[PDB]
């Protein structure tokens, strides 16, 4: 299942959720939104 | 209910700590080496100071008439934006920094005016006595566009470096009402190609500073009077 | 007969905002790629803007006390003259531009010193406290006057550029009462052929200042107290 | 017992003369033609004049109520000092000059402040009027902190010689609130790169002057006043 | 016997016609073509000035109490010293010119004061006020005696044009407290060989500010009172 | 006939009459004095 | 004989007596003191 | 015998004695305490 936001996401496998437009990072070590 | 004392001089001294040491701390990671080895510490010790500070305002937001306004003081106001724009970075897009976040951190440090009560004494009339001046403010805006339009039009062709523009030129003006070698560095050049030109330059230097002079006494007279 | 009451808060907003709009569109035409598009529809615009000036002054003129004098008013005058001087571009020779009748145009602006109510005012007393320099004034021509001629007499030879002729160098001494590099680009380059000239512009450089300074004071006491 | 009055008008015009004295010879010595030839006299007049101003202190100390404090006057605290530290170069250690000890015995010149009463009484208040400024000097201290930091992560790249760390832009920062081509040296060749640029500068330009101003003001109704 | 009423009015504008009229001529004897031409007629208008000047000074002396001192007053002093070393020439030694005596028949300029009845009043005043600073100017002469002395036994090696001596130094720092390119020509290339200088420049720069704009406010409090 | 001021001129041909001193323009599209 | 002080003395042939140490010049076209 | 503080010394023969860390001198022309 896809995490939404605030969620431990990893810089290799990108867990965030493409419905809801996410993509995660490394700067913050999660997943956020984005435009 | 929140409805005890709960903000007293050893909780603002412990604020004014917090942002002395964020204070200290903005101003060490602006070295790359210091930088480099420690990131990660750095940018935890940010995020932590981040959430103090949130909970920080939360506090001042809930403990004081929450239901009442809150909102008339300028400053709470103030801290509210810094706090928000900075979560921002965490629940929003895409702002990592591009030279414009970081100057939110840096400009954090204001919050020093906020605690220390001699200092938001001071800046409450530095700023209050900017509406006296009003009009030579606008004298002085109109003085600027009139020689900055005339400059344009008459030396956009011989100094296209400091005239080249109604801004470009709008710069020139502001440098020479200084009086950083306007006569040395943008007049003496020019005066060499179209003669008539030491009019333009000298009286501007004239009426700018007969202005400028004069909102001097001006907020003098309303200020060693009363 | 028009003895209605024809100026009113509206009218002048009409007027104020016609001003504005000439300013914006002076502004704009200052560009070349902007300008070489539309140029008929800029002149256009010029014409209707100056018919409807000079209409503006013919209403002000006839609705208020014609055979009455309505040119004690300094205001008046000044608007009169620039309607004039504009309109006789279409009615007298040959006057097109010459990098002086655009300068008209512009100039047309400072008409937002005479509606705006407070504007006018402030520049009326910043104005009449001139003759109360007066005699200042007076003694700092006088000082020039010395010291351009001394400067000439000795340095003619020497820097040819600064002082060379009674005006030539009545603008040196100009540029040094203001202090821009009168140490690095004007004297420092002399004193090292004639070293006793140290003399000269240090002397100057303290009179100069020591009046300008006092003239300050002055116009303080003749102020702050009243 | 040293219960008579020594110290009368005729003592004070001995030290003077005295520091006088000094003054010029710390002057001379600073000549190398004159100084290679004659360095025996000149060190023998200076151990002299070491002695002369020892037994002076001394005098002093003695002469007026030992077992009191005599240590209320900052002064006597001042010469003290100077006299201990320029004496140490005998009993101490390693502390020829290294460009460190001449600085001493050249300070010891402004004991001359000391002995005239109306400079004492002049420098008195020329001190106890910076208390009364305070924060507006906290308020510069904050400003240049901000713009320092924010200059520094800014143009730390591009312009390293004025902005290149968090120390060598707080130089850059006082240069630019002097106006010493700020705009030609400073500014115009960042602002060659970092086209918005013109903001920093421009803002700071303005709110420095804009806060030294008002510290000006503020000096004056705290003294014109009373 | 010379007691009749002989100094109205019309004699009064003579003299200052004559004055005027010698300052006229001096300024155009400074074009060499204008001169070399009319070499003759310049030298003999000379003559005749010089002689109506002296039959002036002279018909003050007698017409006025002759047996009564007549010296009290300043002026009369300036004009009789001028007419004495401007004679001389003629009944003197070897005093052609040689780049000082021209500048004695420029200063006969001054006169212009001696006549207009408020400019002697200004000058009066403007004059009287300087035993007012008194101190403030033996202070500034004492810090630029210290930061002379220092600079030269410091920097002598480093920048030998400008603190190559104990008055070629004094020059600089002259040059320092007026704030020109005292960062970018006289201390940024001094900074880069002796890296804690960044101390002498900044201190005297406040200190000397600090003491300067003092001086200022001390001369207000004296006149804008009374 | 020839034209007094304010009179919409041509650029091509002149009709400014010469009797008093006049030269027709294009600035302004019509006739004006000269000096 | 030779004049004195203040005396219309000539470029070419000095009349300046030189007892009293003068030396004639002609920037004043007449006769002055020496030193 | 070696002498103590406030003694003239000599440039070349040191008699500054070295039990009390001295090191004699010629700028004061004598002995003085070494660090
Ligand atoms: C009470 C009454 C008050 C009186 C006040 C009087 C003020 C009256 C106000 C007059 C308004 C002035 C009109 C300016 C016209 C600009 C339009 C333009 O052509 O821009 C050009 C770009 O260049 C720019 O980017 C424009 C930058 C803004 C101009 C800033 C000057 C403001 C003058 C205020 C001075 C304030 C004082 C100064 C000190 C603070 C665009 O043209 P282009 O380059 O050829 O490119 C094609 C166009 N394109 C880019 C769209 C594709
Ligand atoms: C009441 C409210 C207070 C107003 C204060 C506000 C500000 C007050 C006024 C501000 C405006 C000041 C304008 C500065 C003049 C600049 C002239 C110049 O140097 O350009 C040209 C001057 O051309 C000449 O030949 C000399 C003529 C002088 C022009 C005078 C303009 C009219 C001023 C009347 C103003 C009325 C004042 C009414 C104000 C009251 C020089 O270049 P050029 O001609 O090309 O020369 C040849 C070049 N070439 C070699 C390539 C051929
Ligand atoms: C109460 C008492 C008040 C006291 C005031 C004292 C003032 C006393 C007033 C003294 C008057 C000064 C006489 C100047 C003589 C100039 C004549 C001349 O030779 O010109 C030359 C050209 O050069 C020029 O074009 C002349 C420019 C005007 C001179 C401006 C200086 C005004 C001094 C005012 C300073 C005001 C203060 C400064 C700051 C504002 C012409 O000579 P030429 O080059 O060899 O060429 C051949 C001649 N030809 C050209 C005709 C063919
Ligand atoms: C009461 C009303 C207030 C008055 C205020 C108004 C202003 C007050 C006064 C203003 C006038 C100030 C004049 C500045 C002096 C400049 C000297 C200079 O540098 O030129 C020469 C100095 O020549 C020398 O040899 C040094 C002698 C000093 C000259 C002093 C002039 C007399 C000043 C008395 C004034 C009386 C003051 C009375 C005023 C009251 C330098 O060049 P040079 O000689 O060629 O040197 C060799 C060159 N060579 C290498 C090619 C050979
Ligand atoms: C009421 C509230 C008041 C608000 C005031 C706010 C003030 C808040 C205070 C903030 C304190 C600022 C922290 C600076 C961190 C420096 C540490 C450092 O890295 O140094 C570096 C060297 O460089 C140096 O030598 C340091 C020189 C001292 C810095 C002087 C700036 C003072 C800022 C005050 C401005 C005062 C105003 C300016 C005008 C007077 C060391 O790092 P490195 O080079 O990589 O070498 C390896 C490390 N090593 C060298 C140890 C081996
Ligand atoms: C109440 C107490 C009084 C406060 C007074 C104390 C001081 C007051 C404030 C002091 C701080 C002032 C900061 C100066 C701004 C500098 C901007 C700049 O030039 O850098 C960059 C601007 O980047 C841009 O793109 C333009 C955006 C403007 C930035 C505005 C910052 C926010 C100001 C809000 C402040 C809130 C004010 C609240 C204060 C109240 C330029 O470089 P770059 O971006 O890299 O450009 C591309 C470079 N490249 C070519 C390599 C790609
Ligand atoms: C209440 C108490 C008041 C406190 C005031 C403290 C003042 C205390 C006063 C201190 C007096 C300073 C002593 C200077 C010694 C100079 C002697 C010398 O060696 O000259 C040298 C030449 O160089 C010169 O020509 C000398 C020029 C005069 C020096 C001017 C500085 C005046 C300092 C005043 C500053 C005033 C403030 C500045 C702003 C106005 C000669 O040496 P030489 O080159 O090797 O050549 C061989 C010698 N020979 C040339 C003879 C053959
Ligand atoms: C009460 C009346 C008011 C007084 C106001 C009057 C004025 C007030 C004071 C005025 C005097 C101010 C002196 C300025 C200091 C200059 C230092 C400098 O830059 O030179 C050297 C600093 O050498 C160093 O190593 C740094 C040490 C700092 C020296 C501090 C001097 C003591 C100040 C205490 C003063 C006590 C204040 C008491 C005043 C009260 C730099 O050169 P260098 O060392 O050679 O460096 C290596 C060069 N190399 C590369 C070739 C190797
Ligand atoms: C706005 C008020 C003005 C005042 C006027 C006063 C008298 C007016 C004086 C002269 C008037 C006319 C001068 C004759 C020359 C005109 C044309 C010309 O050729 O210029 C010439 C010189 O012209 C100058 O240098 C200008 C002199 C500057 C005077 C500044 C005095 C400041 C008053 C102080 C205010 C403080 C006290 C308060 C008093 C207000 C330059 O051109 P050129 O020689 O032919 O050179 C050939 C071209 N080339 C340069 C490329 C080689
Ligand atoms: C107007 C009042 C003056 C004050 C005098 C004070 C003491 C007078 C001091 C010295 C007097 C005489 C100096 C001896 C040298 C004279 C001849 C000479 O050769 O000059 C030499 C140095 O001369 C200087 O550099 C001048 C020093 C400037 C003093 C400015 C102090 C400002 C006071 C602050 C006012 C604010 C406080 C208020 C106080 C008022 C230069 O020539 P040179 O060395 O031979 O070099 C060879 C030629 N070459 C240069 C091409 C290589
Ligand atoms: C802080 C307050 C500001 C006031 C704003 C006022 C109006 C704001 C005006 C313009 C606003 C925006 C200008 C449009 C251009 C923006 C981006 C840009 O490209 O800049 C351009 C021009 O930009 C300038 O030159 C800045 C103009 C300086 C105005 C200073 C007025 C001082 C007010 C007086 C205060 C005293 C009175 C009291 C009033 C306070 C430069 O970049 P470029 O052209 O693309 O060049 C390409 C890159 N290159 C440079 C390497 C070649
Ligand atoms: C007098 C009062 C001072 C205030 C201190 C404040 C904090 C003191 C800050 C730093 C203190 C010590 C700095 C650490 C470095 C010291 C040694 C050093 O190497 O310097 C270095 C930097 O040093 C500077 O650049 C000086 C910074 C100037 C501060 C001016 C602030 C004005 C206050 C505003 C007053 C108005 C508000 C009112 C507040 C009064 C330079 O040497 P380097 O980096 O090794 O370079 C290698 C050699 N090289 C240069 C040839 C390449």
């Amino acid at each position: 299942e896809c995490l939404e936001i605030f969620k431990a996401c990893n810089p290799s496998n990108d867990q965030c959720c493409k419905s809801s437009k996410l993509v995660c990072s490394r700067k913050t070590r999660w997943c956020k939104y984005q435009i | 209910k929140m409805q005890k004392i709960v903000n007293h001089r050893a909780f603002t001294f412990t604020v004014i700590a917090l942002i002395l040491f964020n204070a200290l701390i903005v101003g060490i990671e602006t070295y790359p080496r210091i930088y480099a080895d420690h990131k990660w510490l750095f940018y935890r010790i940010d995020l932590v100071l981040l959430w103090i500070f949130t909970i920080e305002i939360a506090m001042r937001f809930l403990a004081s008439n929450p239901k009442s306004a809150f909102f008339r003081s300028s400053w709470n106001w103030f801290d509210f934006l810094i706090v928000t724009l900075s979560l921002v970075e965490l629940f929003l897009a895409d702002v990592e920094g591009l030279s414009v976040l970081r100057i939110l951190r840096v400009l954090r440090v204001l919050r020093a005016i906020s605690v220390v009560p001699s200092l938001r004494r001071l800046v409450d009339a530095l700023v209050m006595t900017i509406p006296a001046l009003g009009n030579i403010l606008i004298l002085m805006s109109i003085f600027f566009y009139i020689f900055a339009v005339i400059g344009t039009m008459l030396f956009q062709h011989v100094s296209p470096e400091y005239f080249g523009n109604l801004q470009l030129s709008l710069l020139t003006l502001f440098q020479v009402v200084t009086l950083e070698s306007w006569a040395s560095g943008v007049m003496r050049p020019i005066f060499a190609e179209v003669p008539w030109s030491w009019l333009y330059f000298v009286s501007f230097v004239l009426i700018g500073t007969f202005i400028i002079f004069n909102l001097f006494i001006g907020v003098i007279v309303n200020n060693v009077e009363k």
